[PDB]
């Protein structure tokens, strides 16, 4: 059965703004790759960071920009965190 | 549960007997519906689809609510 390959939930991180921004830019779906647009605000950390890491701490963590599904550093970060 | 946000929702109904469950997903840029699968799937969906609201009751009453 075809669900599509964008269809799968996103990692993400969330800011002091509560306001989320997605982990990386392409990720595995449904046997395809589900990217993000363009320009798209992303954290530069890979998945297996992400998967580790300490639950509702804050990190300073790099930020980015998507381009063609990888997250393109931009030397900026802002605190964040990864929820329960 | 609160770690992942919902890009893309599916374009078509799922076919009911695929489906075990959904959770919910402001927060993410995008309110979400996302259903679980019997094969574990999570497949997000558009909560403003009238489908969509049909299998999360259909869902909710498939189950006694415990206690």
């Amino acid at each position: 059965y075809d669900y599509g390959t964008d269809t799968c939930p996103f990692p993400v991180l969330a800011n002091k703004t509560n306001k989320a921004k997605f982990v990386g830019c392409h990720q595995k779906c449904n046997g395809g790759d589900q990217k993000l647009t363009d320009g798209t605000a992303c954290y530069v950390v890979e998945r297996k960071v992400w998967d580790r890491m300490t639950p509702m701490l804050w990190y300073e963590c790099p930020l980015g920009e998507c381009k063609n599904g990888v997250c393109e550093d931009l030397r900026k970060k802002e605190d964040c965190r990864k929820g329960n | 549960t609160s770690t992942t946000c919902c890009y893309r929702f599916i374009n078509k109904k799922i076919p009911k007997q695929r489906l075990e469950s959904y959770r919910r997903t402001s927060h993410c840029p995008r309110e979400a519906v996302i259903f679980k699968t019997k094969l574990d799937k999570e497949i997000c969906a558009d909560p403003t689809q009238k489908w969509v609201q049909d299998f999360m009751k259909h869902l909710d009453k498939k189950t006694q609510t415990p206690k």
